[PDB]
């Protein structure tokens, strides 16, 4: 189920990493300070890649139209986004980043 | 807001009402008659500034926002209903279900990730008394009864009417209709003479301000309205004078009509009895956009059987429609239009000089401000905006 | 201010003039001819953005603002003059006296507290030389002569003319009229050949700036204006050249005209002599709204008796009006319209590239800025606003 | 600054493009065909919001801004070319040379200090392939080839076409043209059947984003554009389905067209081959103002001599123009118009909901934002502003 | 001639008190600091009750359209009001407020 | 003649402007920036305004008509709507007397 993403140190604070999944939609792993989170990478408002957006605290701003989501709840934080993002709980064990295989 | 904040700040008794130039969201509104929409024949219309599409499938009505989620074009430019339960945008074939507005298919890219993950806005639609009502709001709708005048929905009440687009903001229509002194503009109506009506030129108020109206804050169905009681203790004016000289007289007919007049949210007037002692008039002033409204007129009469309904239907077409709905109310149409300029810059809401009978309008303005279910904004039309 | 402050700040010599987009308040303005307003037949018109009503009672003119105090409708939508000295609003019957605008009665409620306690705006009206002048201002008016060019009011000066609505701001009309070099656009006017006129194509200025004009601010009548003296020291252009080659010539007729041109506040030009050596032309550019003005044309010719007045009037219809007022000035109309776009956004007042002969226009702009009696504002139109 | 800064800040990937409502300055634009501008016959047109005048003198084309430096009137209201190499404003006769715009004479004042000290704006103009291109920019112009699609300038490429004014912003026209999925609106075009075309309903993309297009910014002539490669890894859609059931099919003709589609700055599309396997289509969407554009269509077919050229011309008039340029592209016109409302308030640039095939449009938006040669602004139209 | 309004202590500084009169139009008594003033209660610009408005110093603002009057002079202080307000004589005797029947 | 006598350097306060009328020629404007003197044509290149009737701010003169401006040292436009450069005239002080050139400077025989 869980998928090994990378070493925690592979990500500088406040950055985002896209996680491609063969046969499935890509995911986005966000490093907020020393905390890690994961959601679907594709903005629910279009085809934009959230991992190519801007992170402000635990809110990811889409690069296309300025829509935004809370990376912890997946709920929209800014219009035009209205459809909640898929959230994937992450696990950091022994300086290693793991992202749940399933949503919620 | 929809109006200059410096203006709203001055209007402490009914700022929300002045702000509601596009109408009140989360209320039911009649937009057409049932016979106007047939099976599988989508119809377009604009309500509260929003372009909508209505269709009848298997006898039931469904309403979808007439704006594709993709590039914002109106689906109605070129209607493509390829299956009984869907409509396909003519541009890139995004397909939606009339039932829930869900984007179920995209002919130009059947593998799109958008399929099943987007939803076109839908609004509840309900037919009652041969009238089509749309709930221009969000979430589960309240009973239609809440937004209609008492008795309109009575089992035996036979409703017949007419609808048209009028060039004035809806509020100007509501106020003229509930205006106790506007009766002066009807002094020469054919209905007054041809139906031997008693019609004063106006009223000399009697009693205290509180006695001039009766506000209904709650009904068993949550109705919100105001009754005009100026004639309760007021003195009907039958002879108009200037400098003591009589220059005009009211009508001394035998039929007493308009015993009680009430206005209700979201903006529907009830005149009873009218235009004849055994009938009732219910009329809505529906916001289309900031400059126009639907003047949805209906005349109701209790009917116990099909014979009575038939007879009434005959009288409606031959007499009431042309003599009353048109012969009487046409003067209201241009009266409304005449107030457009004064309020167009929103300054009339500050500069108007009211007199006694306007207590009725003031009561309506306060009631509307306090009990409306939401202020429609241009942002609702283009797409709600919020920045974190 | 009616204009962006950034623009006004840039125009240090005539900012008030640039700001006066709606015209100057507290000045007399001609709006129609006496013969156009009959006894007891109210006429509507818009002056400085304000809707007005003019009526003739017992031969005398009265002016009321055409906007009921109650709900701001135009009384003229449905005129109800129920007694010789009053007008009753068609809506709720508020009745006003023509002489002082006082709300004297209300047919819909003869007991109203507003009766005798409200007053509709009135404006002074005066007829002179068969012309109807309205003082669009407040307080007792100054004498009409202050706002008229010299000689217009002369006892034996017979005044005949024409009036119409032109699509351009009044200022563009004024400047076109007082423009020394715009004479070029009249080089092919039928008046030139048909009346054998001497008319150059322009002027080569001579002397200093001060000698280019005569600013009048010492007139005993109070008149404020400017005389164009470009011809006193300038060399008239009769042979227009390009590359040193003559491409166009002026008119070598025998009749000498327009040796003195002058512009006077609030915006009236005097051309003497014109269109004939024994005549004078007086034309006003009256502000209707920011985009339109009345082009009130009049021609004056001394007349000692009815015989001369008749022959003059006769000659007016057959020659002067069609050959001069129309045949000559029609090109002024589209010339004005041609400047609309450049000045419409107010940027033209900054980007214009003036040349020598514009010294006359500059003098006028400064005179107007310094001696106008008030800047009309949109607030004057809707209702003055203040907090004190 | 043509768009609300709040909106622009939201569009991180292509703000300059969203801001380019008036088009890109400093690029060549075709505005008419050579045969449409005759010797000594001045023609007016508006390009990027600027009124221009074009004239042919001794066979060569010259372009002057249609706005006198004096009072800003359009010289074209009353054209006055008194000498072959000049034009004289009809107002005060300021005269300019078509060749450099220099104010060389002033008929109303030959001594004016302005003479020789002012210069009307001129723009480079050049004819190629029977098309008139105007360089709406400043300074020395780059080679025409930079702003034209590959092969448009090939020696043997015979160019024929049609031009007209369409009521939509230029960007809506560009995107509709480069839109891979809009092909759906052409499913019933007479060209499909009448010219036996193979035409799918759309495309199911394959491969990654980068593969969907080819961004060209390494072309030697300097041209910048994007190739739509969606059909390289994507499956063409021939059976349109709803709920898995086939409701519409594409065209199964023999002629393979539109193998490669590319859009190039400043805004010209190339469809190859089209509308026939041995032809190419090059079309421009030239900005006239914020609401309209020239739809400059051209069809190119290699020809080796006057025999084939004449042959092609005859086939163009009887077949290609009516069957393709009109029979096929007419649907593009109303499609562009249908998107006006959504984007008119600039909100559509935020609220649009794109899907996979729009990847091509997004690539174009980014390319245009990064390689355009300048953002035309309202200030360019009225007069650039700058305070010390 | 005079009417008993209330005891001066019953009104906090900067407050308004409506005085209903039988068979006559209502009045408004304002307390500006330690001084008392009275005027017609009905705004001259319409049918609003000034007692339901807001008092700022010696200027009363009408709740209907924002017009205002100086409660001491009854003169218009803010647009759209233009008609002077009728002012009534007020007396304080034995700690009680009295308002004159007729305007001064 | 070559050098035109204007006034005593002391007759001009820093930050002031003086108009110099010439027989049979257009007027000049002499500006004093600190203790330095510059001169240009007096007539604004954008119209018919007299720059000497304008406002001098440092080394930039602002035309009173439309708010255009120029650098008095180079004559180059400093503010819209001015676009045409002013002719610049050399000024020199001899015996505490201010002199302004009779002919304007040229892009002839000077720094490349
Ligand atoms: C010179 C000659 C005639 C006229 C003028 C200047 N300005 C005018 C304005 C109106 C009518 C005629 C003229
Ligand atoms: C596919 C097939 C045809 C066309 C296209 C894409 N884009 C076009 C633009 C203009 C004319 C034809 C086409
Ligand atoms: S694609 Fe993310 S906000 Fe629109
Ligand atoms: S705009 Fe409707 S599918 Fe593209
Ligand atoms: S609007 Fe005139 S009386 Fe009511
Ligand atoms: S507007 Fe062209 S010469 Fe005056
Ligand atoms: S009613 Fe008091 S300000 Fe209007
Ligand atoms: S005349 Fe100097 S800025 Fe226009
Ligand atoms: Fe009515
Ligand atoms: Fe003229
Ligand atoms: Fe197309």
């Amino acid at each position: 189920i869980w998928l090994k993403v990378c070493a925690a140190s592979d990500m500088q604070p406040g950055t985002i990493r896209r996680v491609n999944r063969v046969g499935a939609a890509p995911l986005a792993v966000y490093r907020v300070g020393d905390q890690f989170y994961a959601t679907e990478d594709t903005c629910t408002h279009g085809i934009a890649s959230l991992s190519e957006g801007t992170l402000d605290g635990d809110v990811i701003e889409c690069p296309f139209h300025g829509g935004a989501f809370n990376v912890c709840t997946g709920m929209p934080a800014s219009s035009p986004c209205t459809v909640p993002l898929g959230v994937f709980e992450v696990e950091v064990k022994e300086g290693e980043v793991y992202v749940a295989g399933e949503k919620k | 807001a929809n109006v200059d904040e410096a203006i709203l700040k001055r209007v402490k008794g009914w700022a929300p009402y002045v702000d509601a130039k596009l109408g009140f969201r989360n209320h039911w509104y009649p937009v057409m008659f049932s016979k106007e929409i047939n099976e599988g024949e989508p119809k377009t219309l604009k309500l509260l500034g929003e372009n909508l599409l209505v269709n009848r499938i298997d006898g039931k009505l469904y309403c979808l926002k007439d704006r594709c989620l993709h590039r914002g074009v109106q689906l109605s430019v070129k209607v493509e209903c390829k299956t009984k339960s869907t409509i396909t945008c003519w541009y890139h074939a995004w397909t939606y279900r009339w039932e829930d507005g869900v984007l179920c298919d995209i002919l130009t890219n059947p593998t799109s990730a958008q399929i099943g993950r987007q939803k076109l806005k839908t609004y509840p639609v309900q037919e009652a008394k041969g009238c089509v009502f749309i709930y221009l709001g969000d979430g589960d709708p309240p009973p239609l009864a809440r937004d209609t005048p008492p008795n309109f929905l009575d089992d035996d009440m036979e409703i017949l009417g007419k609808n048209q687009i009028i060039k004035s903001n809806w509020r100007l229509a509501v106020e003229n209709g509930f205006d106790p002194s506007h009766i002066y503009i009807h002094k020469d109506s054919i209905l007054v003479k041809d139906n031997d009506l008693a019609l004063p030129l106006g009223f000399a108020p009697g009693g205290d301000r509180k006695q001039q109206t009766r506000v209904v804050d709650d009904d068993v169905v949550g109705r919100k309205g105001v009754y005009d009681l100026i004639g309760e203790h007021g003195v009907p004016v039958f002879e108009g004078t200037i400098g003591g000289e009589v220059v005009r007289e009211g009508a001394y007919g035998e039929k007493i009509v308009a015993n009680d007049v009430s206005i209700w949210l979201p903006g529907v007037l009830k005149v009873n009895p009218f235009p004849n002692p055994d009938m009732m008039q219910f009329e809505w002033y529906v916001p289309i956009d900031e400059n126009t409204h639907y003047y949805f007129q209906t005349l109701g009469k209790p009917c116990a059987n099909d014979e009575e309904r038939k007879k009434y239907e005959q009288e409606f077409e031959s007499k009431w429609k042309p003599m009353a709905l048109e012969g009487f109310n046409n003067d209201d149409i241009w009266a409304r239009e005449a107030m457009v300029d004064f309020y167009a810059d929103d300054k009339g809401w500050v500069n108007e000089i009211l007199f006694e009978s306007d207590e009725a309008i003031v009561a309506w303005r306060k009631l509307a401000s306090e009990h409306n279910q939401g202020i429609q904004t241009q942002a609702h039309v283009s797409g709600l905006e919020h920045h974190h």
